[PDB]
């Protein structure tokens, strides 16, 4: 609901797929939040992602 | 959808503005104003003959083109499990076909008598050259209509037939009987497309 | 029967009909020199080119095909669109034009045409080989053209069904089957020979009639064709073009109604017979017949009128390359001094291009894919089953 | 005047045939739905 | 190396085409003497006196043929040339 | 003398009567086809049966010419405006009866080609109703007959 | 003047071009594409 | 001169060809026949290889168990229905994105009792169907109360679309997440029934008697199964469907029932369901009841493959597919058990 | 002296009365038989009982047949304009009064086909509606004869 | 004698001959590379054969230009209306068939190109239809010939 | 003797080789755009790789406004009949044929700018089939060039 | 088509001002041309009754 703030890093070289072996384009993300109930509702949805 | 809405408004402005002017001028005594006679005698032969050798072949061009894709579409889908029905059910493209062949000769054998006069006048033109004009021009719509409409039933059904061959090798050479009856239309059109101007001797 | 035999010489000349030219054919026929001298070194290399293979597998094909090319460029006196004169043309003679009341009118030829009559007294006469070069120049050439052409396809449509149905004879002859040939062969033959060996003979005939002062209500023979079908004599408007017509005709129309229902109701009721007396649904038998008879009348008509496709093909190859010669090369032709060259140069190589993009491969393909289908339908319908088993050796990799 | 009755006739109904079409097309639009529109309370 | 062979027999072939129908083209105008059947371009509005000024244009005209034909020629010798380049 | 412009009318009426047999004709025979060929794969055994429908409408596109040949016969050059009028009414009338009998005929069978699919007491019923749709193409007939030789 | 005695024709003429313009102008708008696309 | 008959094919020909090809690919009656002959999971897989159903199985499964038959099945169903959409147009597009909501119903339902059994959390994935996954499927997990789940669905899911007004609670149980179906159901059937017969045609012909019989099949079930609950019955008469032609019946006879009997005098009125019903038995010797709903389900199903502009034959055909992976993946369980109590009960598809 | 072309209009009539009433007949038949395809798959044994709305769009075609006949019965040469008008009158009047009737008559046949699967009763409803369906077209048939006649 | 309205219809003639033609090629074209754009992603290898479809599009084009010059080369002040109708013929005959000819390229082209992705064996067929969609230009071509001399 | 509204026509090809050619400029500028961020996003490098679309509707638009310019320059008003009707052929000519290369080659540059982001090889077919609409465009000129000389 | 304009863009910027109060500013310039668009018109046609 806006209360927290993120920012986002990008990487160019492609990082490989262990399992399967394709290429597959990733990115960092970074996440100041303000309470752990909070913590815990986006590590559900990291869980998610 | 927009578009037929449009096609909607522009034809019923158009038939309203007819039924109230005709109406007015019918209720105005103006009736000699409405002289048909010079609307049919103005026009020369010779726009009423080319218009006809025109649509003669545009309209069999154009279901010929309606057959063909509603036929072929389903031929080259519903052979990737079946390759065996490429070469089996051609016999649809083929009446296809030979709809504008039909199509070409009538414009071949209609473009004849087209020998120019030079009245310039109604009364010096006379009966045989507007005959000759007006003969051609039906001919020539009757003849592309009817290929029209021959085409386009012709490759309805192909598609069926062509969709069904791929369940059973022992079905298309029956179901061939409704695409042979299809092109019988198109025969009687370029038969009374040939009766229509046989007695037409312009010049 | 085998087709393999006579298709491999009918289909380059159909082509060489659809495609006849001098400077085209000679690029196909040295293409295929190239091709097959150098067969060994390119069937033990590998290529990526999947187009390549399919065209490297018609190897005789494309020789033969133009090898009639370049004779049927000849014939016609094409060669890039303009006609070779190689040993004289006897239309044009002006000076004996002088005789007949010619002379002073070129002043106002600035802006007429001027039409040349035949025979005003030394005129007319055949070239010994082709079309006289003239027509080449005239710009009337397209109606000429277009007649002669004309009757070139029809004629040549007609024998290739004849020749369809006597080689269906030996089919059935082989295969001791009586009822085949007595109720099937003869009146499917008669049929075709009476309805259009009769225009083939009209055709012929009107050539070799009709000379050139009784140019005045020339007798027209598609007219005639249509009174053929139609039934209908009107007592004038058309001359007969022979005397004694109208019994020749009836007795053509009355063969011609009389041929249909041969094939109909004999044939299966003879079935019925033998399964009598060997004591087979009957309408099954009577539907099939029925069947086959209308294909065959209305098939008839219908490849009758499809083997236009020789003369429409042809006139538009015509005009495509005349269409080529008249503006691509025709501006590099120029008064400038020193600038001829150079700029011919440029435009010459974009002609190359452009007539080997469109009219080397692809109009050959067109006439290729065509002539093969004229094959298939209007020619093996008549003798071929198309049906059957094929070979599956035992043979690995 | 019998050729300038069409002439205006036809402009006046191309005209007004093209101001209706746009004008009416121009209404007929969609805004997205996005996650300003759809979304609600 | 430069230009490669890959397009370079293209070219030759190409280049032997053009020296071949240029020289030809040239000779039949030359030897016919431009007949109209086989020659109808040319530049000239004013023929009324007699036909020598005809020729004469024609010749001129049928004169840059066989510079055509020689730049055809050195093409195909460069081309060549490059093929060579192995 | 008669006025320029009396073949105009009956020229029309000619090419008319044709034309809306024949786009009557056509729809007819494409509905009969598609659910002849949609059948067919279930019960092979009726594919002879499910063609009645489509030969009924063919018959449709032979109205048509018993008009369009009758007109053409009785035109010449100079006739009278109140032929003229005769012949374009006839024709008129038989195309659009046949274009209706046509669009009857193709429902009709395209419902009971399925019927006789799904239940075969149904079939004999339904060659009924298509006889009814017939029968509307040749009151059409009548009329211009009528309208044509009087 | 009616209307005129050639702008009959002219209409005539143009008006049967609009029509097959018309024609072409429906399919060539009512054309479709593919969305997202095959792995 | 209308829809179905002049311009279906330019959008539709080759798709529906390809539909009708694979159409051929459902395993016959002589193939079930023969298939139920099988002694191993091993003989299963070769008589697979011997029909269109072959080379999927190359795999390494010397351990062949009927649960590898189930995924790799269902792998080859999600491959060509994504194969089909992908080369789809947008109306089509639309119909199969209409199809594809009722497993995404499905999966949120899942995912919503599952989080109720907190215990599992990952486990939940290899159990939701793949066909109907989507963006924020696994985020379901993160709502603990309806309107949480609304504000997750709202997002990008167009699911929130039947549901974004109809649910209104702030204490998610293990009691309303029926609630939540059943609403969810009503509401999709409603949008499709809408859908369907906007298109119009041949379409909505075809689509409107299965729509119908759905929605009948829906308050059937719901009306015998809601015994023994703390739902009222005018939150009963709340559930059911309005697409039927049990509209009047929704409130005015199902809606005071008390006994199998008054459901039974429901039927009754109707040839369809009574026949149904009688034939259901539903004692141990004979078929039950869903056996009879199946039976029909897919008999309509066959029917609605009759049509050459068909424009949404891909509904029977997913169906009758899924319907022919039921069947094999049942029979191969039989077979594996070495036991021949229930393999002569597989209805019979084509 | 009346002029020539006023005969025209009189021609048209009798176009309109076996062209408009004949396309209303044609739904008269084939919206029902579309209706049959979903009663007797289930219901068959009432297929002869079935049959009545065919019947009645056959009757609009009688009445558009017979006043048709009629009209162009009686047509001349030297007619005063005023009869081609009272004439023309007569035709749209039965015309499109037919049209109504068959329209009316296929869709309350349809239902009532359909309805019946579940109705054993619904037979009398039916006819007893029908009757008002049907008596539209006696009432445009009179009025066409006291027109005509007159 | 002849008016000032003469070049009117020639003119336009001309100008129609050539432009529905490059709408029917443009509307090829544009499928077929919608088409190719599908094909694409798992097939590569095929994609200089799917070619084939689109250049044929294209020779619509060219065929148009056949004419466009060719009525372009006889048009002159002092002409007569009856020329001038003829070359307008001959126009909107070329014009049509071309716009018909492009149509159906581009839709069998399309089919074809989704057709070989997942079956090499079809591509042979493709072509052959596709050479049926030729010829409707090719006549569309013809009459327009004849119909500049006579 | 010319008559005075004679200029009008010519001036309406003035209008109209601009009128519709910015209209195809209009089809593919905007929608090839579309095109470039869709995978703007993902593939960002390929952003000025597939940006020829644009560039050539900038062309068409060229080749309106060139035959614009002239007919402009070729203006007068006492001007016969005859060239005012060759003028607006001219210009209705380049005008549509504009248009419809604008339409093909904006559809087939928001095709094939989606489809280089799932495989590179697919750019060099589109750089034959982009072209091959380019081609009408360069056609329609030709065709103006004999309009406005002959 | 002045007001046209209006209305969109009045439409977008009520339901944009719902979120953030920072898009306040940037919609209303939007709308500044958004009416210029009729006031443009309102110019010429008094140039019309001037003469």
């Amino acid at each position: 609901r806006g209360n927290v703030f993120l920012r986002q890093a990008e990487i160019e070289n492609p990082l490989e797929d262990p399992v399967t072996g394709d290429y597959v384009h990733k990115s960092v993300f970074i996440i100041f939040f303000q309470g752990d109930q909070l913590k815990n509702r986006v590590k559900k949805i990291c869980e998610g992602f | 959808t927009g578009l037929e809405l449009l096609y909607l408004g522009i034809f019923v402005a158009f038939w309203a503005c007819m039924v109230v002017v005709g109406i007015c001028y019918t209720i105005f005594d103006l009736g000699f104003r409405f002289d048909v006679a010079w609307f049919l005698t103005e026009t020369s032969p010779f726009m009423w003959s080319n218009l006809g050798i025109g649509l003669a072949i545009s309209l069999s061009v154009v279901g010929a083109a309606w057959g063909i894709y509603i036929t072929g579409s389903s031929i080259i889908g519903g052979g990737v499990k079946a390759p065996r029905i490429k070469t089996k059910n051609l016999v649809s493209i083929i009446f296809c076909e030979a709809v504008a062949i039909y199509g070409i000769i009538m414009a071949i054998v209609i473009s004849n008598m087209a020998e120019p006069f030079s009245a310039t006048e109604p009364k010096a033109i006379g009966h045989r050259n507007y005959h000759a004009g007006y003969s051609m021009f039906g001919a020539g719509l009757t003849v592309g209509l009817s290929n029209l409409f021959c085409g386009v039933c012709v490759g309805i059904v192909g598609s069926g037939a062509a969709l069904a061959d791929a369940q059973n090798p022992s079905l298309f050479v029956k179901i061939l009987i409704v695409e042979i009856f299809g092109s019988a239309i198109g025969l009687f059109g370029v038969i009374v497309a040939i009766l229509q101007t046989s007695r037409v001797k312009m010049g | 029967i085998n087709p393999a035999p006579y298709t491999v010489i009918t289909f380059p000349f159909l082509f060489a009909v659809m495609f006849g030219d001098f400077g085209h054919g000679i690029l196909m026929t040295l293409f295929a020199v190239w091709m097959v001298l150098r067969e060994s070194r390119i069937l033990s290399q590998k290529h990526e080119n999947e187009m390549f293979s399919m065209v490297f597998s018609g190897r005789y094909i494309i020789l033969l095909m133009g090898l009639f090319s370049i004779y049927t460029g000849l014939i016609y006196n094409d060669c890039f669109s303009k006609s070779l004169n190689i040993f004289g043309s006897s239309w044009s003679v002006r000076p004996m034009f002088t005789q007949g009341n010619w002379t002073e009118e070129t002043l106002l030829g600035s802006s007429v045409l001027q039409l040349n009559p035949a025979i005003p007294g030394v005129f007319g006469g055949p070239y010994p080989f082709g079309i006289d070069p003239i027509w080449n120049i005239a710009t009337n050439k397209l109606t000429f053209l277009n007649s002669f052409k004309m009757k070139m396809s029809v004629i040549l449509g007609i024998i290739h069904m004849l020749f369809g149905v006597s080689l269906s004879l030996f089919n059935h002859i082989y295969f001791k089957k009586p009822l085949n040939i007595y109720f099937g062969f003869i009146p499917e033959i008669i049929f075709m020979s009476s309805l259009f060996g009769y225009l083939v003979i009209l055709i012929f005939y009107k050539w070799t009639a009709y000379d050139a002062h009784s140019s005045r209500n020339a007798p027209s023979l598609l007219i005639h064709f249509i009174n053929m079908f139609l039934f209908s004599y009107p007592e004038s408007g058309n001359a007969m073009l022979y005397s004694g017509q109208k019994g020749i005709q009836c007795f053509l129309i009355v063969v011609a109604m009389l041929c249909v229902p041969w094939m109909l109701l004999f044939k299966p009721l003879i079935l019925r017979h033998q399964y009598l007396r060997k004591k087979f649904d009957f309408g099954d038998t009577m539907v099939h017949q029925a069947i086959h008879t209308i294909e065959y009348c209305l098939g008839c008509i219908s490849n009758t009128a499809s083997y236009l496709r020789l003369w429409a093909l042809s006139l538009a190859h015509a005009q495509l390359s005349e269409v080529l010669w008249t503006m691509v090369i025709h501006i590099g032709l120029h008064v400038r001094s020193l600038a001829g060259g150079l700029g011919l140069f440029f435009i010459f190589a974009a002609f190359a291009t452009l007539t080997v993009a469109i009219l080397l491969i692809m109009e050959g393909l067109s006439a290729f894919l065509h002539a093969l289908r004229l094959h298939w339908v209007e020619f093996q319908n008549k003798f071929y089953t198309g049906t059957g088993f094929k070979f599956l050796p035992f043979s690995f990799e | 005047y019998s050729v300038v009755f069409n002439l205006v006739l036809w402009i006046m109904i191309g005209l007004a045939l093209a101001v209706i079409i746009t004008s009416y097309n121009i209404w007929n639009m969609d805004p997205g739905y996005d996650s300003i529109i759809y979304r609600m309370t | 190396l430069c230009c490669g062979p890959k397009l370079a027999a293209c070219g030759i072939v190409l280049s032997a085409w053009g020296v071949i129908m240029l020289i030809m083209l040239g000779i039949f105008f030359n030897v016919h003497s431009a007949v109209l059947i086989e020659d109808v371009p040319f530049t000239e509005k004013d023929f009324e006196n007699g036909p020598q000024n005809i020729y004469n244009l024609y010749e001129q005209v049928s004169y840059n043929c066989f510079i055509a034909a020689g730049l055809y020629l050195l093409l195909g010798g460069f081309s060549f040339c490059q093929v060579r380049l192995n | 003398n008669n006025p320029e412009y009396s073949s105009f009318f009956g020229v029309m009426g000619a090419s008319s009567a044709m034309v809306f047999s024949a786009m009557g004709a056509a729809y007819g025979t494409a509905k009969s086809g598609t659910g002849i060929a949609a059948m067919s794969v279930m019960r092979p055994e009726l594919i002879m049966k499910s063609i009645i429908p489509v030969v009924m409408a063919g018959i449709i596109a032979i109205y048509g010419l018993v008009v369009a040949v009758l007109i053409a016969n009785s035109l010449t050059d100079g006739i009278t405006l109140y032929r003229s009028f005769l012949q374009l009414g006839a024709g008129l009338s038989v195309g659009l009866s046949g274009l209706a009998a046509g669009f009857a005929i193709g429902i009709v069978g395209d419902a009971g080609v399925r019927g006789t699919a799904q239940q075969p007491r149904l079939f004999v019923g339904m060659i009924l109703i298509l006889i009814f749709a017939e029968v509307l193409g040749l009151y059409g007939l009548i009329v211009a007959l009528i309208l044509s030789t009087k | 003047g009616f209307f005129s005695p050639g702008i009959w024709m002219g209409l005539l003429t143009t008006l049967f071009m609009l029509f097959i313009f018309t024609y072409g102008l429906h399919m060539i708008l009512s054309l479709k594409t593919m969305d997202r696309f095959d792995d | 001169s209308f829809f179905p008959e002049l311009y279906f094919n330019v959008d539709n020909g080759y798709l529906e060809g390809l539909v009708r090809g694979l159409k051929a690919g459902v395993l016959s009656q002589a193939d079930y026949l023969n298939l139920v002959q099988c002694e191993t999971l091993e003989d299963l897989k070769l008589h697979l290889q011997s029909t269109d159903y072959g080379n999927f199985l190359a795999n390494e499964a010397s351990p062949l168990t009927v649960s590898v038959i189930d995924d790799k099945l269902k792998e080859k169903m999600v491959v060509e229905f994504r194969h089909m959409r992908n080369h789809a147009y947008e109306p089509l597009a639309s119909f199969l994105d209409f199809i594809t909501y009722s497993y995404m119903i499905d999966n949120v339902i899942l995912l919503i009792t599952g989080t109720l059994h907190q215990r599992s959390i990952a486990e939940l994935v290899p159990k939701c169907h793949p066909l109907g996954s989507f963006e924020q499927m696994e985020a379901v997990n993160i709502a603990q109360t309806p309107a949480e789940l609304y504000n997750a669905i709202l997002v990008d899911t167009p699911l929130a679309a039947f549901f974004q007004d109809c649910i209104s609670e702030q204490d998610l149980d293990e009691m309303n997440i029926e609630i939540i179906r059943n609403t969810l159901y009503k509401a999709y059937l409603e949008s499709f029934y809408k859908f369907c017969t906007l298109l119009g045609g041949t379409t909505a012909d075809a689509m409107c008697p299965i729509l119908e019989f759905e929605a009948d099949r829906r308050a059937f079930i719901i009306t015998i199964n809601s015994f023994g609950t703390e739902l009222s019955k005018e939150d009963r008469a709340k559930l059911f469907p309005h697409c039927g032609r049990l509209y009047p019946e929704g409130l005015a006879q199902l809606a005071r029932a008390d006994d199998y009997e008054q459901v039974k005098n429901v039927a009754d009125y109707y040839p369809e369901y009574k026949l149904l019903f009688e034939g259901a038995g539903s004692n141990p010797g004979d078929k039950t009841l869903e056996d009879r709903f199946f039976e029909h389900e897919v008999k309509l199903n066959k029917l609605a493959f009759l049509n050459q502009f068909h424009f949404g034959v891909f509904y029977a055909f997913v169906k009758l597919k899924e319907q022919e992976c039921r069947n094999i993946v049942w029979i191969a369980e039989c077979i594996a058990q070495r036991h021949r109590a229930k393999i002569d009960n597989y209805i019979p598809i084509f």
